[PDB]
């Protein structure tokens, strides 16, 4: 039974609030994703995601605020640019670009957070362990 | 080696202990790299919990503390205060959310897995806390002055509110008088009170207040700085006439311009009056109207011929200086309020209404001036074509509004329905037997006592044709106006004959308002008005700190809504002045100038314009205005060189969390 | 003679014309600019010990400019980074630099980053059909031409073939035949598509010269007002000869440029598909990058890398001392550079361990360019991350028809 | 006023001899740039080469001569220090013969410095107590490979391994130290060449290998003997090569037989030793890259399989230091004159008498750096040190300190104020590689050129200038050598091996390999092409038994 290793970097104001609301509503989801809780998900550098993938992450999830709903008014657009370029980079280096995703969860969507956890867990179990672990890292 | 961290795990009374093994979590934390003590307690948000935290801090000499409990947004201030009481910096505390994210979502049949997730969360929290520094709270002092740009009702209200709060305030008015648009109105909907009558006490209060410097006939030349200290350079336009204070300062004991008016009586130059929409004559030396706050009689220098007759008209008082130029004043303010107001949309476009080519077609402000008793005539509405009183007046509502054709405006001007009703009432009252026709397309009486006003207007005899005017022709013999539209109710085409046609034109920001709002770093909205900090919960604020918006410059409004907005802006501006300090965000960005390369990419990356490129030790580096930064982290996450330090969320601390996730 | 004209230019002085490669117009222009005191120095290339040794030189004394006449097809080096390092980005010196297409692109990439001052630099760029590494050139000459390299008097690339004039005659071989063997132009030059540097101040070449001026005139394209003023002054002071270009010359010039673009596309396809795809490409890149010994010459030579202290040196990304470096070392460079890489090739040819850095970097470059639509080396538009627009991101998210950045992005 | 000037110079940090461009701006080195014309490295440099310019203009560089008077050092003039050195050296010589003086040089100095050093040590006072740090920094490899092949230098070049088929790295940090000699291994990996590493720990170099073999430390000879025993057992030895070019085969057959299954003497299983041995002896061209019995046994492997006098073959020790080859070639060695001319034989002594205007050359075996240090108080009193820092470098630093204290009148000429300098009585500032104008001799025997980039800081001087001034003050004749080229010509005029390598030929980027007798000779990149350099034209192999640690 191989245990997937998904890392999440979720902003304080919307995604973290959404996860808190999901917990408050007693919405169940598998215990596979652990969070980081940056302030604005525009704090997320590309080197964070790449370091996670190198260190042995099986999947990476970054959750922010809906466009036009950022607490700092522009962070999620910078994050979106960075994550689009990250998807390019993971495809072009031979990694599966579907191992990484960025979601937009607001503070009122706990059920959406549970659905996202289920979907990410299912996708990563389908893809299997990261190839980077086998090749000498 | 030096960091010693204490881990404390809360049971939350079988809320956490019912889903995971707390003993396993504690015994695991006892073996983490930097851990001096690991303890468990039932309710650590209670006073015994704080007592235990303090006792452990004192007896193990902990460098930092990690609490495995509910979400930080619930009890982070609580445990920060707990840690501060005990001899540790508040921001040396770290929290692991093991209830909202581990115990309440993994209840059923997930016991070993939930414990493993708790171990991972505690590991990541300890890894972050081992690299946490001391964040001493710091603040920026605030200059105890305020600036209000715009002397209208919004600017006047904001200035009076700030002054009566005990704050010295500058009121900067472009025109020689403050009153604004309200001074041009004859009556006010829906109460029909005289506008000058309700506004004159406010104007004299502004003029008399010791805490307000009323600088009229001047504008803002440039602005620099931030919320703590705005250095604003103003140009005092050459007024040409001295006030008694300025006359005494100049040297002569003779007073300056008691307002007698002899100069205007002898001036031989005639020019249009902007206050009367250009329908009335005025001299080169003049006042807008009799009820001007500073009764000081400006001279129009680009129209004066320097004949020097007004100086003999003003002898022994020497109030007139024909040969002085604009001065520049550098003022040091704390906050600023923008109240620039509005102007009329140019309805000379939209050719099917003959505003400029037909003589008996006028706009609403011209109508107000023509029907006011202080206007070019004795309040007698007369036709511009021949001066005869009209018996039939049409009102074209929505003139240039809700228009998506690119000529007019796509928004509603908010008050054109109400003052059109007021104008219809005024014509039907002042001229007996006159009939008002209102060509309307969605009558909008939304405010308090507005629907009752609409009912009363209909009851007094006003005709409402529900149809946007298609076009307007004029008869060559009698300059009467044929108005062609459809009565969509009754479903028939209609050609209405009117002696006078009044266009309820849309409103737009005043000329030069966009340059001013760029000068203060305020962004425009997609309608072209000044943008708000938050459209819902901060109607007065702006993204730039220390700048607040009041009045129609934020968007078209009624006088009561404008006054409410102005008072709110005054309160928001007074708050930092009253406190005397602006507390910086606990987690601002710092530039490590030893690593900056002066590329300047990050400058355009901050929504709040905090980042700028400046010299330091002869090198071009980045400078962070801490008063503007908000700890978003966008710049720190971008800079390739790692020259920006997001404290409490630094790159070393976040990577430390990621490293510990993939550890044992 | 004004912003977009095509001209035939040569030198009044017979010596410059004779030593100049295709009419000495570039050298005459540089010499005149240094005479007239428009610039304080000229950064050019001169022969070192032989014709395979190309050395950058800063010339302040004008009568030393004739030594720089003529091109060196073995000079595979990049001027602008040297300017940034050793001339303070020309922030006090007005400079006149002769440059290739890659050199102009590097100029613009460094100007986007405030590293140099383009208002103090005149770019007289030249067309480039490709360069050859000097050791590789000597290996071709000794192996495929059957000639001792020391005896070679001149070597060049014309009409799609490598020609060497050596004592006893001249030989010529199609560049494609050499490239199919493992010789010829540099790997990045085969993929290059910046043939005519229209982003420079003047663009000088020998394509489109026809008839009586086959090798006696230079084709000048005036790409700026600065270059127009320079050429007008050179013509006025009697130091340069200008003639209108014959239109059919421009026709063949455009045809040759299009053929070069097609060849570059062919080589791009060949190399990028030769890397592999899927897990095999990842295995290739990780096995290649495992050889790195952290010389940092890839970082120090790349125009885009401008930082004071590279992230590859910070201890929380790369653990110091451990020589079998993690894959993170090259992923940092991929993240930072692959958006705006000008395919200069310096990273690949300064690498002691023979790691194809330029191949990988350009492979991400082409994908980034086709999705974001940002062409690196022109017009000083900010890098894709230095300037993020609202509508652009909203449209990019809406184009995928999905509420998240997960799938439906690529074809 | 040379706003940006490129100066081509050889890297001073190891024996590969990479070429780089120092950048001079207003008379100060400001950076290092690639030199793509060089065939050695094609403009490529290791971490050290990229940052070889930092120490040139350090503030701690010595600028004036220092003299020790009753304790702390005092600045002095060149005349005062040189006169003191001359007086004390003459007194010591006249009192204690040739035995007393001892001469130590570094293998970092240019060839001219080492040659003029040994010339001064012999043309004046007649002793050959002159040595270098090669004995302790590189090792005894040269002596063993000289016993095997006649000459101890590397037989083939570096890129010649690209023509091989089974590059065999034998316990080397090739990519760690001398990384651009491992660039060739990486290139051969790209070309598709078998590579075998026998590093006793798994390193960067062993990662390029197709096969990796780990063996217990200090058991190289046992594994080599096992390989040779199997190659002899199944007759993969080159009989034709052995008959006409190698002697001593029967004794090898006698010796090697006792190592049929040498497991537990080395940790390599029998199938692995058999596989690697057969792979070596079956490839037509195979090259060994090594890093005295160990190198002698490596020589025995190459002789048995006939991989010496050809392209892409041979044994290539890496040599570890910038001019360890040049220092030994120029005569900075106890019992050789120049180009390994074996002072023992009288004919070379007569030749040096004829060409040096001197009489009664020593003829006796000198003392090495350890020998001089051990007897540094009893009979060796007074000694000249050219670039070494013996206190730090030698094991048991306290013993070196004590014996340096026992001596009288140490001279520790150097560019930096090291821990040895404060035991000295006179300190003469030197010059770094960027301020000299000599030559280096890389490990592959190529003679590369060092060029003057900047001036020395203050009153510092090149070692040739200092030694010439000292000889002028001591009255010795034969040192009127104003420039390094004159010293090079003087060196050429005596040694027959390097007669044809003029500065005109060395100005070419390719340089010149060391066995170059005639002026039109294009050098000798491949050693022992036709015959070996022993007493007869046959290289002799030896039988080594395994002595446990
Ligand atoms: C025809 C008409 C009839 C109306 N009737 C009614 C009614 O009956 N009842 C009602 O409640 N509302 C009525 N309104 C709306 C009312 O006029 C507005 O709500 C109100 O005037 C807005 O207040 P304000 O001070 O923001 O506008 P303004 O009075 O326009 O404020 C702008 C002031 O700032 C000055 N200023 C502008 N730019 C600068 C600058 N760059 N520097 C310095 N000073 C500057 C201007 O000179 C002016 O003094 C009517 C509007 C119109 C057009
Ligand atoms: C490597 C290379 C390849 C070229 N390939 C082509 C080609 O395929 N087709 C074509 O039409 N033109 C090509 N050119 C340009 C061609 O040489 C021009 O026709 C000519 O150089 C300009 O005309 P000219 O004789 O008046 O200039 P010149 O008087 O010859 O002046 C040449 C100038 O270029 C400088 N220079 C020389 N070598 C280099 C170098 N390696 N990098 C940068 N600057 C250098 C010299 O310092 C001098 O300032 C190439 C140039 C180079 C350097
Ligand atoms: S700190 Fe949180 S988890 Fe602990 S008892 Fe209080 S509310 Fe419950
Ligand atoms: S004449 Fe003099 S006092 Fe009278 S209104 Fe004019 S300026 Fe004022
Ligand atoms: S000087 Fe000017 S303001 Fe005075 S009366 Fe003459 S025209 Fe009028
Ligand atoms: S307020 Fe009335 S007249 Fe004015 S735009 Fe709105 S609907 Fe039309
Ligand atoms: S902080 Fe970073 S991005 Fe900003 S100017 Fe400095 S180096 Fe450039
Ligand atoms: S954290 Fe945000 S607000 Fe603060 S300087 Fe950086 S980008 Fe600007
Ligand atoms: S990269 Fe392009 S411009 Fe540069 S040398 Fe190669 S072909 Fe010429
Ligand atoms: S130049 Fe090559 S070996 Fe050096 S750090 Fe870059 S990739 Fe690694
Ligand atoms: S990464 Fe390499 S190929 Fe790309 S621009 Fe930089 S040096 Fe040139
Ligand atoms: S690789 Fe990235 S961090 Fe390093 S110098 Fe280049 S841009 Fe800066
Ligand atoms: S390999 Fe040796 S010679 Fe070459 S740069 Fe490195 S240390 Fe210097
Ligand atoms: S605060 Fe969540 S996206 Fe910025």
């Amino acid at each position: 039974d191989w245990k997937p290793q998904i890392l999440a970097i979720i902003c304080n104001w919307c995604s973290y609030a959404g996860a808190d609301l999901a917990g408050g509503a007693r919405i169940q989801y598998p215990p596979t994703v652990r969070a980081i809780r940056v302030m604005c998900t525009g704090r997320v550098d590309m080197l964070f995601i790449l370091k996670a993938f190198v260190e042995g992450a099986d999947g990476v999830l970054v959750s922010g605020c809906h466009f036009g709903d950022c607490h700092y008014l522009e962070g999620n657009y910078k994050a979106a640019k960075r994550m689009f370029m990250i998807k390019n980079l993971l495809r072009n280096i031979g990694l599966d670009d579907r191992r990484f995703r960025m979601t937009f969860v607001s503070a009122s969507e706990g059920a959406k957070w549970g659905m996202v956890m289920e979907d990410v867990t299912n996708t990563i179990k389908e893809l299997g362990p990261s190839p980077i672990k086998e090749f000498k890292k | 080696t030096e960091p010693r961290i204490g881990v404390f795990v809360c049971h939350c009374g079988t809320n956490i202990a019912g889903s995971m093994s707390i003993d396993d979590v504690v015994n695991y934390a006892k073996t983490l790299p930097y851990v001096a003590v690991a303890d468990q307690y039932q309710y650590m948000c209670s006073t015994p919990g704080q007592k235990k935290i303090d006792d452990a801090i004192k007896e193990y000499n902990l460098t930092g503390v990690v609490v495995a409990a509910c979400s930080p947004r619930l009890h982070e201030p609580t445990f920060r205060t707990a840690t501060k009481e005990g001899g540790l910096n508040p921001f040396r505390f770290e929290m692991a959310n093991i209830r909202e994210q581990n115990s309440w979502v993994h209840m059923h049949g997930m016991w070993d897995e939930a414990t493993q997730k708790a171990k991972d969360q505690v590991r990541m929290a300890v890894a972050k806390a081992a690299k946490l520094e001391d964040l001493v709270p710091k603040s920026v002092p605030v200059e105890k002055t305020a600036m209000v740009v715009g002397g209208g009702v919004a600017g006047m209200q904001a200035a009076l509110d700030l002054a009566s709060a005990g704050i010295k305030t500058y009121l900067i008015e472009r025109t020689p008088t403050i009153g604004g648009r309200m001074s041009q109105l004859d009556k006010t909907f829906p109460t029909l009170d005289c506008s000058q009558c309700i506004l004159t006490p406010k104007m004299v209060d502004v003029g008399r207040h010791p805490n307000i410097e009323m600088m009229t006939y001047t504008e803002v030349e440039k602005v620099e700085g931030y919320i703590g200290n705005f250095d604003v350079t103003l140009r005092k336009k050459a007024r040409g006439v001295l006030t008694p204070t300025e006359a005494t300062a100049k040297g002569i004991v003779g007073g300056g311009c008691n307002g007698c008016g002899d100069c205007s009586a002898v001036c031989p130059v005639i020019k249009p009056n902007p206050f009367e929409m250009g329908m009335a004559p005025r001299k080169a030396i003049y006042i807008y109207h009799a009820q001007v706050m500073p009764l000081i009689y400006t001279v129009d220098f680009d129209s004066c011929v320097k004949c020097g007759l007004c100086v003999e008209a003003c002898g022994d008082k020497k109030a007139i200086d024909l040969e002085m130029q604009d001065e520049f004043i550098t003022v040091k303010v704390g906050t600023a309020v923008l109240a620039t107001g509005y102007e009329l949309f140019p309805i000379e476009n939209k050719r099917e209404w003959g505003y400029k080519q037909f003589d008996n077609v006028i706009n609403a402000l011209e109508f107000e001036r023509l029907i006011c008793a202080s206007g070019p005539t004795g309040g007698h509405l007369v036709r511009p074509s021949d001066g005869k009183t009209p018996m039939k007046v049409g009102f074209v509502l929505c003139a240039g509004s809700r228009d998506n054709t690119g000529i007019g405006k796509p928004y509603c001007s908010r008050f054109c329905c109400m003052y059109s009703l007021k104008h219809a009432h005024q014509i039907m009252e002042k001229i007996p037997g006159a009939v008002a026709y209102l060509f309307y397309m969605d009558i909008r009486s939304f405010g308090k006592m507005y629907e009752e006003f609409y009912y009363r207007i209909q009851h007094e005899g006003a005709k409402f044709i529900r149809g946007r005017v298609a076009n307007v022709l004029e008869d060559k013999e009698t300059k009467n106006l044929h108005v062609f539209t459809e009565d969509t109710l009754l479903g028939r085409p209609v050609d209405v004959e009117v002696d006078l046609l009044v266009l309820a034109a849309a409103v737009q920001p005043n000329e030069g308002a966009n340059e001013l709002r760029k000068k203060f770093g305020v962004s425009a909205s997609q309608d072209g008005w000044m943008l708000e900090a938050h459209p819902k919960l901060n109607p007065c604020g702006t993204t730039t700190a220390g700048v607040f918006l009041a009045g129609v410059c934020q968007g078209p409004k009624d006088i009561p809504d404008t006054v409410a907005q102005a008072e709110g802006a005054a309160s928001a501006a007074s708050i930092p002045i009253h406190m005397g300090e602006v507390e910086l965000e606990p987690y601002f960005a710092m530039c490590i100038d030893e690593l900056c390369a002066g590329c300047g990419m990050c400058v355009n990356l901050c929504p709040y314009s905090a980042l700028s490129l400046g010299e330091k030790n002869g090198r071009t580096v980045m400078v962070v205005t801490e008063a503007k930064c908000k700890g978003c982290g966008t710049c720190g996450g971008f800079c390739p060189g790692g020259a920006i330090k997001m404290q409490h969320f630094t790159t070393p601390q976040i990577v430390a969390q990621i490293d510990a996730f993939f550890a044992g | 003679a004004a912003k977009g004209d095509m001209l035939y230019a040569w030198a009044k002085d017979a010596e410059i014309q004779k030593k100049g490669e295709c009419g000495g117009a570039v050298t005459a222009l540089l010499k005149h600019a240094l005479e007239t005191k428009m610039v304080d120095a000229v950064v050019a290339i001169k022969k070192g010990k032989d014709l395979y040794d190309a050395v950058p030189t800063v010339i302040t004394n004008p009568e030393d400019i004739i030594q720089t006449a003529g091109s060196l097809h073995c000079g595979t080096l990049l001027i602008p980074k040297l300017i940034k390092k050793y001339l303070n980005g020309a922030k006090d010196m007005k400079l006149a630099v002769t440059c290739k297409g890659c050199d102009a692109m590097a100029f613009y990439e460094l100007a986007k980053r405030n590293q140099i001052n383009l208002d103090n630099i005149i770019m007289i760029g030249v067309n480039c059909g490709g360069s050859v590494s000097p050791v590789t050139a000597r290996k071709m000459i000794s192996n495929k031409f059957g000639v001792d390299p020391d005896t070679v008097h001149k070597e060049e690339i014309d009409k799609g073939q490598f020609i060497i004039e050596y004592e006893g005659g001249h030989k010529g071989i199609k560049i494609d035949e050499l490239e199919e063997e493992g010789y010829g132009r540099r790997s990045n030059c085969r993929r290059c598509k910046m043939k005519i540097p229209r982003q420079a101040d003047i663009a000088a070449g020998n394509w489109g010269v026809i008839g009586d001026k086959a090798g006696k005139a230079t084709f000048l394209e005036i790409c700026s007002e600065k270059g127009a003023n320079l050429v007008n002054s050179a013509q006025s002071k009697g130091a340069l000869e200008i003639s209108p270009a014959d239109p059919k010359g421009i026709d063949i010039r455009a045809k040759v440029e299009k053929a070069m673009f097609n060849l570059g596309d062919e080589w791009r396809h060949r190399d990028f598909e030769g890397m592999g795809k899927g897990k095999d490409r990842l295995k290739l890149m990780m096995s290649e990058s495992s050889k790195c010994i952290k010389c940092y010459a890839c970082v120090e030579a790349c125009p885009i890398c401008y930082c004071i202290e590279c992230s590859t040196k910070k201890p929380w990304y790369i653990a110091p001392g451990v020589l079998p470096t993690s894959f993170m070392f090259h992923l940092i460079r991929f993240a930072h550079v692959s958006d705006s890489c000008i395919n200069c090739g310096q990273c690949e040819e300064l690498c002691p361990m023979e790691i194809p850095n330029a191949l990988f970097m350009h492979s991400q470059q082409v994908e980034i360019e086709k999705m974001f639509g940002h062409i690196p080396g022109q017009d000083m538009t900010p890098p894709i991350h230095a300037f993020v627009e609202e509508k652009a991101e909203r449209a990019r998210l809406d184009a995928t028809g999905t509420d998240s950045i997960y799938t439906n992005i690529f074809t | 006023s040379e706003i940006m000037k490129y100066v081509a110079t050889t890297c001073p940090y190891c024996g590969v001899g990479c070429t780089l461009n120092l950048v001079v701006s207003n008379g100060k080195v400001v950076g290092v740039e690639p030199n793509q014309r060089s065939p050695i490295n094609e403009g490529k440099l290791c971490p050290k080469g990229v940052t070889c310019w930092e120490h040139i203009h350090s503030p701690d560089r010595l600028t004036t001569p220092l003299i020790k008077k009753d304790g702390k050092f005092i600045e002095a003039s060149w005349d005062e220090a040189l006169d003191l050195v001359a007086k004390n050296l003459k007194v010591i010589y006249d009192k204690h013969g040739p035995k007393g003086l001892g001469f130590q040089t570094s293998c970092r100095t240019v060839n001219e410095d080492c040659y003029i050093f040994q010339k001064f040590a012999r043309v004046g006072f007649k002793t050959n107590n002159v040595d270098n740090c090669a004995r302790i920094c590189h090792g005894p490899s040269v002596a063993g490979l000289s016993l095997s092949f006649g000459s101890g230098a590397a037989t083939n070049g570096f890129e010649d391994a690209l023509n091989a088929d089974l590059i065999l790295i034998w316990g080397s940090n090739a990519v760690e130290a001398h990384p651009l000699a491992g660039r060739r291994i990486a290139q051969a990996k790209k070309k598709g060449i078998q590579i075998i590493a026998v590093d006793p720990r798994y390193t960067m170099t062993a990662r390029l290998a197709d096969t990796y073999v780990r063996f217990n430390p200090s058991t190289h000879i046992a594994l080599a003997n096992s390989m040779m025993y199997w190659i002899i057992k199944e007759g993969l030895e080159d009989k034709k090569f052995i008959q006409d070019r190698v002697n001593g085969f029967e004794d090898l057959k006698k010796t090697v037989e006792n190592y049929a299954d040498a497991e537990a003497i080395h940790g390599v299983p029998l199938d692995v030793v058999k596989d690697i041995a057969f792979r070596y002896a079956k490839a037509k061209n195979a090259v060994i890259i090594y890093c005295t019995d160990n190198v002698r046994s490596m020589g025995n492997l190459a002789l048995l399989t006939g991989n010496v006098g050809r392209e892409g073959v041979g044994v290539n020790p890496l040599r570890g230091q910038n001019n360890v080859q040049g220092a030994c070639d120029m005569g900075a060695y106890p019992n050789v004159y120049s180009g390994y001319q074996k002072c023992e034989v009288a004919e070379n002594r007569a030749k040096m008498e004829k060409a040096w205007s001197v009489t009664n050359l020593p003829d006796w075996y000198g003392a090495t750096l350890t020998e001089q240090i051990n007897q540094c108080g009893d009979e060796i009193k007074g000694m000249y040190i050219l670039g070494l820092n013996p206190v730090v470098t030698y094991p048991s630093s306290n013993h070196v300190k004590a014996q340096l204290e026992k001596l009288d009148f140490l001279v520790v000429q150097d560019i930096f104020f090291t821990e040895t300098c404060q035991y000295a009585d006179v300190i003469l500032p030197g010059a770094c590689f960027a301020e000299k104008d000599g030559t280096f001799t890389s490990g592959e025997r190529r003679i590369n050129r060092v060029r003057k980039a900047v001036n020395p800081p203050g009153q510092a001087k090149e070692d040739i200038h200092i030694i010439s001034e000292l000889a002028a003050k001591m009255g010795f004749k034969g040192f009127e050598l104003p420039t390094a080229k004159d010293v090079w010509d003087d060196m050429r005029a005596v040694t027959p091996s390097m007669f044809g390598a003029t500065y005109e030929k060395l100005e070419r980027p390719e340089g010149i390999c060391w066995p170059c007798p005639t002026e039109e000779h294009p050098g000798t990149p491949i050693l022992h092409r036709e015959k070996f350099a022993t007493a007869d034209g046959k290289g002799n192999l030896f039988g080594i038994d395994y002595r446990p640690p």
